[PDB]
């Protein structure tokens, strides 16, 4: 899936695995992003679901209500379709 | 203007300008093993003095360590913890819940205000020491609360929220600045200040007197494990060690430990469960043991979470009563604390391992040294502050939560 991490350098539309989280991907291609738990700890590696469709289970406080708004943990996420989705803001969910 | 912003201003301002304040800072360890990174460097190549004298030459007035602060959590925390113990004991409840991290108070304060009472009424670290120069070292030195601005170095953005507690002020605050690794190490770069070029500086000492930063040389294993220590070597009357964290089958980033307690002969401690025996979190009893002699004791379940997406599957679990725990510390990072938002980002999926390696040397790491035979610390309990959990420790070390967040 073709998705479009914003990022504050521009915009980086990437290929995402439906079984691989977008974090590794987003990394593993160049981007500037925080890795290393990946089970959902930090909340600063949460991106914003700005379109498409994202599927998160385990997660943090940040259920159903934010992720209809726009807040997903793209460690344990993966995009259900190509979409755009932003990175580093984890002020919006304060 | 950010808060870093607002120290670089008042720093800018001339030592003998008749506006300007002292501007003491305080950093952490975490910050001084990554501080590196930014410089494009390896994991730990910056001493602590080249730190210290790097933030001196920024404009800084006194440079002191987080380490002071803990060596007081460590204290308060652990003389709470035996509080709540010896209470059950004798018959705050319990399972106790860790403090410091800013990311899990919003938690307990937004998500589940149920836990209030579960979670220590200890403040962190950075904002006890902040608390005590601001007071004790105001008034020893002979400077007035608001003639003092303090600064700190924090491997987190939370940390700054933490600090913006509206009660969090003095006698308008405790701390005013926080700044993070990234941050800190982008203005040693923009000033042309290499800290990899720099000799090997001093800290200063937040009791106003003495050389060095009032730390004594040896680890202290963590706030948490330090905490237990003084509780454990206090009701068994036995020394410590460094205790092994093991992960939990069915909970990734969740480690625990059980921690054998056996209460010292002739102690009150041995009598409490010798004279008798018998919220949400409805507390099991504890896990206890006895011989066929007599002589038994208690075990204590230490659980530790990493992560604020970690806690919400482990209090689940706690809930219904599957994961039994007495002590349980809960992190907002990934591991540790030197993998915060705040520290640099190198390529590498466990830089976070390199840093925590890197945190003490192999002397350090091999002398242990806790909060209680710290001379700095000790007379601090005896001058201004009397005794743990006193009015003064409930004042300025202590604080309370607000239920529905800040
Ligand atoms: S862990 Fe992250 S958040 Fe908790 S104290 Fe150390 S730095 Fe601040
Ligand atoms: S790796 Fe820490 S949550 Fe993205």
């Amino acid at each position: 899936y073709k998705v479009t991490l914003k990022t504050p350098s521009g915009d980086k539309t990437i290929e995402c695995p439906a079984d691989t989280y977008i974090l590794d991907a987003a990394e593993e291609a160049g981007l500037d992003l925080p890795y290393s738990c990946r089970a959902g700890a930090c909340s600063s590696c949460a991106g914003k679901v700005a379109a498409g469709t994202v599927d998160q289970s385990d997660q943090s406080f940040l259920d159903d209500a934010q992720m209809g708004n726009g807040f997903v943990l793209t460690c344990v996420a993966y995009p259900t379709s190509d979409c755009t989705i932003q990175t580093h803001q984890e002020e919006a969910l304060y | 203007l950010s808060h870093v912003q607002q120290a670089l201003a008042e720093l800018a301002k001339p030592k003998d300008d008749p506006t300007r304040k002292h501007v003491c800072v305080q950093v952490a360890p975490a910050v001084r093993v990554a501080i590196a990174e930014t410089l494009g460097l390896a994991p730990g190549a910056t001493t602590p003095k080249q730190l210290a004298e790097g933030l001196r030459r920024l404009g800084f007035d006194e440079v002191f360590d987080t380490l002071f602060g803990a060596d007081l959590t460590i204290m308060e925390e652990g003389s709470e913890l035996l509080h709540r113990l010896t209470e059950h004991l004798e018959a705050e409840p319990l399972p106790m819940f860790t403090s410091c991290c800013p990311g899990w108070i919003a938690m307990l304060e937004k998500s589940y205000p149920d836990l209030i009472p579960y979670v220590s009424s200890c403040k962190s670290p950075q904002m006890m020491l902040a608390a005590m120069v601001k007071s004790y070292l105001a008034e020893k030195k002979g400077i007035a609360p608001k003639d003092m601005v303090m600064v700190s170095i924090m491997p987190c953005t939370r940390k700054q929220s933490e600090a913006d507690r509206d009660w969090f002020c003095v006698d308008t605050r405790q701390l005013d600045h926080v700044i993070t690794t990234v941050e800190l190490g982008n203005i040693f770069k923009e000033r042309g200040i290499n800290l990899a070029e720099l000799p090997e500086g001093e800290w200063d000492n937040p009791m106003g007197v003495g050389s060095g930063a009032g730390v004594l040389f040896g680890t202290t294993g963590g706030v948490m494990e330090a905490a237990l220590r003084t509780a454990y070597e206090l009701f068994t009357g036995t020394p410590l060690p460094r205790l092994s964290l093991s992960e939990v089958r069915g909970m990734d980033g969740i480690k625990e430990t059980n921690i054998t307690m056996v209460p010292a002969p002739g102690s009150k401690f041995e009598e409490l469960l010798k004279h008798r025996a018998a919220g949400p979190l409805a507390w099991d009893g504890g896990a206890g043991f006895t011989s066929e002699d007599g002589r038994g004791g208690i075990t204590l379940r230490v659980a530790v979470a990493n992560g604020l997406g970690n806690a919400k599957k482990l209090i689940t679990k706690m809930q219904a009563g599957e994961a039994k725990y007495d002590f349980v510390e809960i992190m907002a990072c990934p591991a540790g604390c030197v993998g915060g938002g705040g520290q640099p980002r190198s390529t590498d999926k466990a830089i976070t391992q390199k840093r925590q390696a890197a945190l003490y040397n192999l002397d350090e790491k091999s002398t242990l040294r806790r909060s209680h035979e710290n001379p700095s610390i000790r007379e601090l309990y005896d001058t201004y502050l009397g005794e743990p959990l006193g009015h003064k420790a409930h004042e300025l070390l202590h604080t309370h939560y607000v239920a529905g967040g800040v």
